[PDB]
């Protein structure tokens, strides 16, 4: 049967919710309303203001609060409406949550998890439509993390609930409605997705192509279209964005030669800087046929304009064109 | 022929660290009342209008209408003058029509087009003007902000003042209590304004707020809540409050009691957190555009007549600024870099991938 | 020579806002309380100078943060609280840790950032963890909101625990801090929200800074009141008082403690171009913590001024023991430079300042 | 004449705010504690309460304010403690300042500059140790910037104040204190240096080697023990981290063909991923004889102790380490 990334996100909340008491949720809109993109419906209905809960619109203040239930032994999901509003709150995220095991001495284990919709969605323009993958990734004692398909986010959120560390989430907008078959394994309460494995979603000879989110849905049309001049992708889904998965990466680059990174976010210092930078320092660099190209979203804050908007993030064609120029056919 | 002017009852505010507020009487002239009633009746037309845009897909996005709250931006600009300065947060329109931009300006960007004001780059949040700033859409931080603009009329010297609004939800957000607090310290000609339309997205202010009188939270700050559903209130009530920052007292905390009629966006049904029959009890009974019409039919003001002859000019101005947006070009894509920097030299800026080159001017 | 098992003392009574009655005017202080809370202020006072001594001689680095002056707080604290409620507090917490649990060899060795420390030389002076007191925050105002879910965590858990959360006069402008107080207003969360308003916020004091120095109300729709800082016996009438309120249900307090620190902002700060040394020297005498009590027990026959002496030299010898031991006591080992990044993880590998260097990290 | 680092920062502001009225200053410490660490010194006493102003500890709040008196038209000077801080307010620098421009369609400037130490000092321990290069580089509407002697810190400073658009001037705190001889034209009150220029410290032929910040004298310290062997370094100082001048990085690649990149931040996502991503897509690419590598910090949270944070940081050791393993002599 089919489910959209939305319900499944809601079931691995549900199953968490269920299995162990001590987790509960928080954010703006997120009992009564059901959630500002609906991802946790129901959900209030169910388990009362207790583990449910509305906050009022500060963001600092409550990212706060949820850090330190954690300190307490609470399993708290913290909702952002949108990371965008995550830069309020980044100093708790960064400061409290993440460097405190450390710090510590191990004493103090931090175990959140940070989840909301990131990147771009539509005709939202500049102060809503950012990434933040590069910004968080960046960051040792966070885990974070980036769905993609269903299997991907029921697999993906249960797991951080799991988790013992901080984790964020990095939810995609456009992806929430978007269904996909669930295969029966995923339909399980048990189906946990490891946190720093990646997953080949599509084998291929010719060329690795590797990418987080939703610009994933885009290399497989890229790769479905190429196909057709015979000319065979593999496809990496990333999933987490740390601690990632370097080596999948490196052993698809061993059969292929060649590396192109596909992310929504900005280029400068983006998370395809990373990859190129850790295959050149790897062992994959003396196999690469050709250099490493990123296809990333446009270096411009978001415009509003939907001919403006389009160019400013990665269609399938200028996936298959870099692609194109990168296996010099 | 018309009386001239006419005095009104108006509602005595409450006040909070102050002595005496603005007048309960108010003079007006039915020049004024002819001006201000095509303005709240453009603003309010000018959102039937957009909001059918966003239903025929034109439009896209964000569109947070502002209807219901036209005594307020009417209000505001009724009793401040052109060289003050107004910021606000993304319910924008009647702001940024209020503040010198033409409807044909404001409906061509939430259209995405060449010839809308932030030419295609910003939509519906992030219109900006003479004096006027946004346009704002991370929540509470256009305070901070607002009170830079204070700082800066007091620096200038030019005894200008600055209304800083934020809604009832966003009054939370830590960035107002600083804000507050360095207001008051250094004595700004800040004026903070909040408009409780009663509810925070869907959650309503007993919801959100640990007291919901929003006119005392600034606590050292004095202030004093009104109508805001009533066009001569707002407009004492700003002259009152203007008059107390241009003499050099600082700060002072404004609590506007409005209300709106559609819901947070259009993706909003925006009847889940409140009736539908709420909505219509207050439209039927303390509709702002025929609140001002009750006053200026019944004192001799002006006739149904003449009102009528502007819903009708009035009309027009949208039909041909609807008609004007719809039929204009998107911006050109070679315009996709350009206005990253001010002042500088061209330079290239990156596309989805590095072969995509773009100009980017000043 | 008898002495009593008890003493009355008048303590000054606090402002109030929005509060009925507030705590007594008038406690009972027994011998062996008396005993025990002195020697605590004159351990901490001791390890204070003992901190200041050593970091004039390089041994300690960084940041250093003194309380010397402000005992009167965190013995008022731990005495007006259970073991099993909850603090967390700035990062002046020398005084907290000691009284929250933890013993002088373990601060003074983290301190000097040896293998010993409690955080076994991670932390530094800012970052000290024991049972219940979460430490030892660095971003001033950031343990507000911590602090706030704290309590909330114990609300959850129903176990009548309350939380106590530190800030200071400076803190006090931060825009979390009124982000926290409507959040354990609204949501009627067991919280103490403490201002430890020592007049100085590094070197800008109060008045330049706040527009309303009347902290005990800054939080305006949650009661507030204001306390002698210096008088153990209040702090500790005043905690206790407010305890209970949080500990009935009725939600979240606000308590403004007015206190001293004898050195200037932190090491570095000489603490002399924004106030005089006769300021001070004059506090010193009308208010300190320590003689303010002594004279309390001496002049009730509480006990002798031989007598508390004897706890002077001892407290005094065993914090030499301690620093003794601190300066001795090992680094720790380079080996450990990537442990305790995550929690109930497998074994990793860290990266070093270049590529072919690893450290492993282990839970 | 030798100059301290602090020295130049400090006669900077004080010849731009002389020159122009509409510029002032405004932080924490700034006005009659004369700054935190002292660079703001004798400003207070020179332009009094109108230019020069203390403010609370509300980042979130000042960062605010000053963005509001750029947009009015003035010119502020942002200070923060550290970067460690301005995460507070991070979403006015992003959000507010760097998007506007382009959000206004070119209606709206912001000349604001952000100013203070980045990075690590000595035993500062983990919130208050970390490099903000890179998060700040990735958002377009900035411009990043990063001094690491005299000359550089006034030029830096002084064309930072001119610049109508947002700019952050990450300086660093260990270089305050630091004495470098300062050439006749840079004690003019003209000197300017140009934002997106990089300058080369040091000619060399067999390793091209690329810094920012105090790492930099770290690369000259290593070229003297390396040119003692018969290896000659090209040290490149960054001095701008967005317009970041790559041009400049690989007219010396083409020349050198081996290539190291130092920083002082953490690895994943740094300075010098962002370096080597776009030498590889760039022309420079053809003419490598060898892998670019990195030389960062640990990956680790900032620890306290001495031999821990020792080794958290980057060495002369580990810079020579790293332009062996590379020159492979
Ligand atoms: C910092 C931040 N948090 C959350 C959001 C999402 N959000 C947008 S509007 C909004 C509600 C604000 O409501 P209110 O202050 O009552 O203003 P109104 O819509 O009624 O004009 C929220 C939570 C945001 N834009 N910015
Ligand atoms: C968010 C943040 N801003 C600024 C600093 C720098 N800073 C640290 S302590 C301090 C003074 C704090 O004043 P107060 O609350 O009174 O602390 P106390 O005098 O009790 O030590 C400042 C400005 C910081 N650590 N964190
Ligand atoms: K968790
Ligand atoms: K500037
Ligand atoms: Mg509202
Ligand atoms: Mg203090």
């Amino acid at each position: 049967l089919q489910v959209t990334v939305r319900d499944a996100i809601n079931q691995g909340m549900d199953e968490e919710l269920e299995r162990d008491e001590k987790v509960f949720l928080l954010g703006e809109e997120v009992a009564q309303y059901d959630g500002a993109y609906k991802v946790s419906r129901g959900l209030w209905k169910k388990y009362g203001d207790k583990r449910i809960i509305d906050t009022p619109i500060s963001e600092m203040g409550f990212a706060g609060i949820a850090v330190g239930a954690a300190m307490a032994g609470l399993r708290p999901i913290c909702e952002f409406m949108t990371f965008n509003f995550s830069m309020q709150a980044i100093d708790q995220v960064i400061n409290s949550a993440a460097k405190t095991y450390y710090m510590s001495g191990g004493l103090q284990p931090v175990p959140i998890v940070f989840r909301g919709p990131n990147g771009a969605s539509a005709g939202v323009a500049a102060q809503h439509s950012q990434c933040f993958a590069a910004w968080y990734g960046h960051c040792p004692g966070l885990k974070v993390v980036s769905p993609w398909n269903s299997e991907d986010a029921k697999g993906l959120i249960k797991s951080a609930i799991r988790d013992n560390n901080p984790v964020v989430v990095l939810e995609n907008e456009l992806m929430y409605g978007v269904p996909f078959e669930f295969p029966p394994e995923a339909q399980s309460k048990d189906f946990l997705i490891p946190i720093g494995k990646a997953k080949i979603e599509r084998q291929g000879t010719h060329i690795t192509v590797v990418s987080h989110s939703r610009p994933v849905g885009h290399c497989l049309e890229a790769a479905a279209v190429l196909s057709k001049e015979g000319v065979e992708c593999e496809v990496i889904n990333m999933r987490t964005i740390r601690p990632m998965d370097m080596e999948t990466i490196e052993a698809s680059v061993m059969k292929t030669n060649h590396l192109v990174t596909v992310e929504g976010g900005w280029p400068q210092f983006g998370v395809g800087a990373e990859i190129c930078a850790r295959i050149m320092e790897g062992p994959a660099f003396n196999f690469l046929d050709a250099p490493a190209v990123r296809v990333t979203g446009a270096d411009v804050p978001m415009p509003y304009a939907k001919i403006l908007e389009d160019n400013s993030i990665p269609q399938v064609k200028d996936i298959i064109f870099a692609i194109k120029k990168t296996l010099n056919i | 022929m018309f009386a001239n002017d006419a005095t009104f009852e108006i509602k005595k505010c409450d006040l909070h660290r102050l002595e005496e507020g603005p007048p309960v009487t108010t003079v007006l002239t039915r020049e004024d009342g002819l001006k201000y009633y095509r303005m709240m009746q453009t603003v309010r037309r000018m959102e039937l209008k957009a909001d059918q845009l966003y239903k025929q897909k034109i439009i896209r996005g964000f569109c947070h209408l502002c209807d219901g709250q036209e005594a307020c931006c009417v209000g505001l600009e009724a009793g401040i003058n052109p060289t003050d300065h107004l910021i606000t947060a993304y319910r924008a329109h009647g702001f940024t029509f209020t503040r010198g931009l033409s409807v044909r300006e404001i409906l061509a960007e939430l259209t995405g087009r060449k010839g809308g004001c932030a030419k295609g780059k910003g939509g519906s949040m992030h219109m900006y003007a003479k004096n006027f700033y946004g346009g704002n859409g991370i929540v509470g931080a256009q305070v901070p902000l607002g009170a830079g603009i204070a700082l800066a009329c007091k620096y200038n010297g030019k005894d200008e003042v600055c209304l800083t609004l934020y809604g009832d939800g966003a009054a939370n957000q830590g960035q107002i209590f600083e804000a507050y607090n360095m207001a008051a310290l250094w004595k700004l000609p800040c004026i903070f304004i909040c408009e409780n339309n009663r509810y925070g997205m869907g959650t309503a202010v007993e919801r959100a707020a640990a007291s919901t009188d929003y006119y005392k939270r600034g606590d050292f700050i004095p202030g004093l809540r009104v109508d805001g559903m009533d066009i001569l209130c707002v407009r004492e009530a700003t002259r009152f409050a203007a008059a107390y920052c241009r003499s050099g007292k600082g700060p002072i905390l404004m609590e506007l009691q409005t209300y709106r009629y559609h819901g947070h966006s259009m993706s909003d049904p925006g009847v889940a957190y409140r009736t539908r029959e709420e909505i219509q009890e207050v439209r039927s009974k303390s509709d702002p555009i025929m609140l001002l019409k009750d006053r200026m039919v019944n004192s001799n003001l002006a006739s149904v007549e003449e009102l009528k002859e502007i819903d009708v000019e009035v009309r027009k101005e949208i039909e041909d600024a609807a008609q004007f947006a719809t039929a204009d070009p998107e911006p050109p894509l070679e315009e996709l870099g350009y206005h990253i920097y001010s002042s500088d030299p061209p330079f290239e800026v990156r596309g989805a991938n590095q072969w995509i080159k773009f100009k980017s001017v000043s």
